[PDB]
């Protein structure tokens, strides 16, 4: 059995960058693919992007395509975030997901999630 | 098999095709994923065996205890020599197996295609086959995955 | 990634009877490019289906789904109060992913 | 038609050694040896250490007239010494079992 | 001020790799000391592009 | 080769037949016996190398000899860590070779049958052959053992 | 060169069970098959049964089929006996044999034997 | 491949021919030379890892320091046992790979000939081929080296 | 990079035997072929003979065929000479050469050479 | 080993112009049984060519050679004072070797 744990909730000023770290319990060397998803308050989820196993190939949706960068330290089984240019619309919950295989296929493992809000 | 690929991504082992339906590289997820499991378990095993929880603070001895210092020095030097040899030998030995391990997988995959891709396809040696029957994406993916329809096609036979 | 059409989310029904959820893909996609997730308010999603025909581990026989190309749809053998939630459909052609708006499932 | 088999090969420059080959490039590799250090002694595991400074263990324990600041601090994680302390036993003499005291005092917290 | 897991006379390691060669002596949970200059494990295939 | 057998006994590698003369499993004594020799010699080598004749009685030291106890403790702990690593590495490494060793033997036996069992028998892939000529026990055991009479039969050729 | 050694001679009361242990000189790990044979006084030999290498498959003659049980500790290269329900007719000599191969084929190595007699 | 040669020299792997132009053994320099490189690098690696620069002069202790002598004796004995085990294990393990290493090379060379020597030559199993076309030295060396002219000859086809 | 080093210059009485040792810098285990060549004063070179890798097969020109013997200690990467029956005509320079392969093919590595003269 | 014929060694020429060197083998030999070495007075030889068509490492484009069987010959694209020396041709059929007399190359 494995457990997905993310960093604590954070609040950032508008126009800044927020970093969230995803780690797996007993985080030894791993190759499972990772991704991210946003759950806006009272709305459905929407995919962001993910990594592909050892190959480290990254794909992101065309909505931003330049604002989110994901890199995973496979040795520690950790996935990071480098989201930039936050706005009011970006206030939502970010979740860490795994697919069980090196590819970016369907996800069946989720963390506890993280709530990030933007305001002065 | 004679020469690697650079355009291909998302997989250590993959196929290729040039049918009119579309030319493009593809990856064998089942084969690549299985290989990753051994690598992940292999690297994990090395770390687990090499324990590191112990006390290494050095000691000092006065001038009249030269025997202690030489004996204590030998113990420290002896273990470092042993661990250095053990660390390299295990890493060097494991690397050779991994390099050979991939060769078996790709070669095993090639033979698996041969069994599923019967004599209807002519083998040209350089890790490729020429089909005697025109095939579209539906048949092309049949060879790529684990289902094939050999009896359907018997052209030039 | 591809746009997915969705029918009206107003689906009111009682427990203990057959239920259906509608999710339509704009274009035909591989049968192995579908899944289903269950989410209840205040908690993260949970897996239901993968491949459009295979039921995930730890799932009873109260869930079923079928469809190919554009007529993707699912049904519930016997609705239960705990099984009531909002369901999201996933589409992943290759090296991508997408979700739906979210059905407005309700109890009368 | 035509179908070919191949394997991935990126443009990485990772060099590894094996039983009887040297300097062979590989697509991906994992580094197990770390040779990078901050080069800056500092606190460990949330507890600051004891910077003895110019006073050795002998001067510290005996309470040398100098380095009076060491008296105040009584909690630490580890002891750090200058390579050549210059304020050891101020009054000349022989400190019995001085080396054996360090081992006893090494494990204290 | 730091939060490193291990302390060394030449500094702090700050990482959790199995091996290290900065200095034989260490305090706390530290990677084992190895005299080898460099060692790596191959996770992929031999790179022979054509 | 794809899937093991349970009815068979008295041999790690064996054949099968379905001729009207009688259906029943059989074992290749020559192949199995050769494999046992390597296993017996392999396990013996591990035991012989791992000597165990030595004195391990512990010592004790007074309060003022704390340096002796720490130094003596390190020597005992150091060797136990080394032997534990050596014991596991040798056992783990040897197991992998043994598992691969059997695969070569069974696969090598399969190829040996192919050479002795010429194209007269059709290969269906799943570790089996279909004969174009009706054969009785006399011919069946010919394939099983090291003598065959290929020129005698040329049916459908 | 190897040598087969059996336990010493024993005498048992009628209706009891007698155990005889067969061991090989330098008894390291071995897989050679083992068997047993009875040589009644002034009469010919008669087979009893044997083990088959690693597989540990046992076969016994139909004469008794329930009275003799043989198990071999291959690690110590030893073969044991669990003969039960001894009678007057059972007074004879028991020998330990090896076939040189994991099977139960012909035997070409013999021990010194053991003489067991039954009486009050 | 079934049985070695004694007349051949100047190469671990070689061919043979019986054409009227002349019968005589030959060696594959490219194949043999490549094998030597691994052996030379393999033996060198063993020597380099096994360092030997250290002080081994023994010490002595008086009668009242029996604890020192027993502790010092254990340190010396412990390392000798470890090094003896390490020396044998590395040498024994490497020998097995080398013996298997040659088999792959010769077998790999045999398969390479098969690919370059198409069905025009009949395989008789015992590491030999029978040609359906008469060939002189010019063609014989074509098979031996990396250039062949298969389309030129199509006799009995 | 490697360097070939030979022994120092030597002078021998007529009718004696002269030995010259060839060694390679960093002379670890090696299998490269070795040979020898004579450069008479003011005249061209002429081959003598060489060794063939691990196989240790030796060939010499028919001019002498009995007077020169070459043996190489591959472990130390050294090649020796056992030339015998020196004469006045033999006064020349001897060079050590390598071919870069176990065979005795063309040479592309040379030592500094050695000048040997014969006189009373 | 086999006797090699040699043309007269008197070849006088100036630098900066095409030059040729003559070395004839008595009998036809394998194309891969040839080489060329450069030696200057007081110093040991140095590699030029191997296989009769391949130029050794660290050799400029001022050297060229060709020939098969018995017409072996070489040419110099542009002679230079340093490149001037005495050249020896090697023949090695199998498990043997031989050299030439040595051309008497000269500057007028
Ligand atoms: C291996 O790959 C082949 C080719 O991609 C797969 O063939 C697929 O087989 C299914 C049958 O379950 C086809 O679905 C049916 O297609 C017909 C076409 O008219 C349609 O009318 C039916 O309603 C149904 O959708 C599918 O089309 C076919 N693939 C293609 C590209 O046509 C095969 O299933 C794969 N097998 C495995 C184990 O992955
Ligand atoms: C491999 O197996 C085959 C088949 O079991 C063995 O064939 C056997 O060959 C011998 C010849 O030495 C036959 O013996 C002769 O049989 C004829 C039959 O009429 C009889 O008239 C003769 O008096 C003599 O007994 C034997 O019958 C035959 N096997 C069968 C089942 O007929 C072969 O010998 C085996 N080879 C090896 C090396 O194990
Ligand atoms: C592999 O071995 C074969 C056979 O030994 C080699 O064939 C050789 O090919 C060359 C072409 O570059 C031939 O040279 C030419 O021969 C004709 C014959 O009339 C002659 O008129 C030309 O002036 C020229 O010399 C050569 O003769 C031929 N070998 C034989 C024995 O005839 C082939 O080159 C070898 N390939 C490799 C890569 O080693
Ligand atoms: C080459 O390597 C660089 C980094 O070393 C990488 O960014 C790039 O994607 C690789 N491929 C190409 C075609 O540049
Ligand atoms: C080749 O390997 C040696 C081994 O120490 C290393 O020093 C050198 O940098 C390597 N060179 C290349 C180009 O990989
Ligand atoms: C400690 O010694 C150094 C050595 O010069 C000196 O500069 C420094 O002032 C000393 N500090 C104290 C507190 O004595
Ligand atoms: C302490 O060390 C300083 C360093 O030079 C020296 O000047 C001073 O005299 C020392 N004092 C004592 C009491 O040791
Ligand atoms: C290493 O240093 C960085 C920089 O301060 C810090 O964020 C990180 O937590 C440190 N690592 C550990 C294991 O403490």
């Amino acid at each position: 059995q494995v457990q997905l744990v993310q960093s604590g909730a954070e609040v950032k000023k508008p126009g800044s960058s927020v970093k969230v770290s995803c780690k797996a319990s007993g985080g030894t060397f791993s190759s499972y693919g990772i991704s991210w998803v946003r759950q806006a308050p009272g709305q459905g989820l929407e995919w962001m992007g993910g990594i592909i196993g050892m190959f480290g190939t990254t794909n992101y949706a065309q909505k931003f395509q330049g604002r989110v960068t994901i890199t995973a330290d496979e040795f520690t089984s950790t996935a990071y975030m480098e989201l930039s240019s936050l706005r009011s619309e970006d206030t939502a919950v970010y979740y860490c997901a795994r697919g069980g295989s090196y590819y970016v296929d369907y996800f069946h493992h989720w963390g506890q999630g993280t709530l990030v809000t933007v305001s002065s | 098999i004679e020469g690697g690929w650079t355009g291909m991504v998302d997989g250590w082992y993959g196929y290729h095709h040039q049918n009119e339906q579309g030319s493009g590289y593809a990856a064998d997820q089942k084969s690549t994923q299985n290989a990753i499991n051994c690598i992940t378990n292999k690297v994990n095993s090395v770390i687990e065996k090499m324990n590191t929880q112990f006390t290494a603070v050095g000691k000092e001895f006065n001038k009249l205890e030269r025997r202690m210092e030489n004996l204590n020095k030998k113990v420290d030097d002896g273990f470092l020599d042993i661990w250095t040899y053990n660390a390299e030998l295990l890493v060097l030995l494991e690397n050779e197996r991994t390099l050979d391990f991939h060769d078996s997988n790709v070669k095993n995959l090639y033979e698996k295609v041969k069994s599923q891709l019967k004599n209807n396809a002519k083998e040209i040696g350089n890790g490729c086959f020429e089909f005697y029957h025109k095939c579209n994406n539906e048949c092309m993916e049949s060879v790529k995955n684990g289902t094939y329809d050999y009896p359907k096609y018997s052209e030039e036979s | 990634e591809i746009v997915l059409t969705q029918s009206p989310g107003t689906l009111s029904l009682f427990s203990g009877e057959r239920a259906t959820l509608s999710c339509r893909a704009s274009q035909s996609v591989s049968s192995s490019s579908l899944a289903w997730y269950q989410q209840k308010h205040g908690q993260g999603p949970r897996l239901i289906m993968y491949g459009a025909s295979s039921r995930a581990t730890g799932i009873p026989d109260r869930f079923s789904g079928s469809g190919f190309g554009t007529d993707f749809t699912i049904t519930i053998s016997r609705l239960e109060p705990e099984d009531f939630a909002v369901y999201y459909c996933q589409q992943y052609g290759s090296s991508s992913g997408t979700f739906g708006q979210g059905t407005k499932l309700e109890m009368k | 038609d035509t179908i070919c088999i191949g394997y991935h090969a990126n443009n990485s420059t990772d060099t590894v050694d094996t039983v009887c080959e040297k300097n062979v490039t590989v697509t991906h590799s994992v580094n197990l040896l770390e040779d990078s250090h901050n080069g800056k002694l500092c606190l460990l595991k949330g507890i600051a250490p004891l910077q003895l400074g110019n006073c050795s263990v002998a001067g510290w324990i005996l309470g040398n007239p100098e380095c009076e600041l060491l008296i105040s601090k009584e909690s630490w994680s580890y002891i750090v010494e200058t390579p050549n302390p210059e304020n050891g036993t101020c009054y000349p003499g022989y400190f019995a079992d001085y080396e054996e005291l360090r081992e006893q005092l090494s494990s204290v917290s | 001020e730091c939060d490193a897991k291990c302390q060394t006379p030449q500094g702090a390691i700050n990482s959790s790799l199995p091996f290290q060669n900065v200095h034989p002596v260490t305090i706390g949970e530290c990677p084992k000391y190895v005299r080898s200059a460099k060692l790596r494990m191959v996770t992929g295939l031999r790179n022979i592009p054509s």
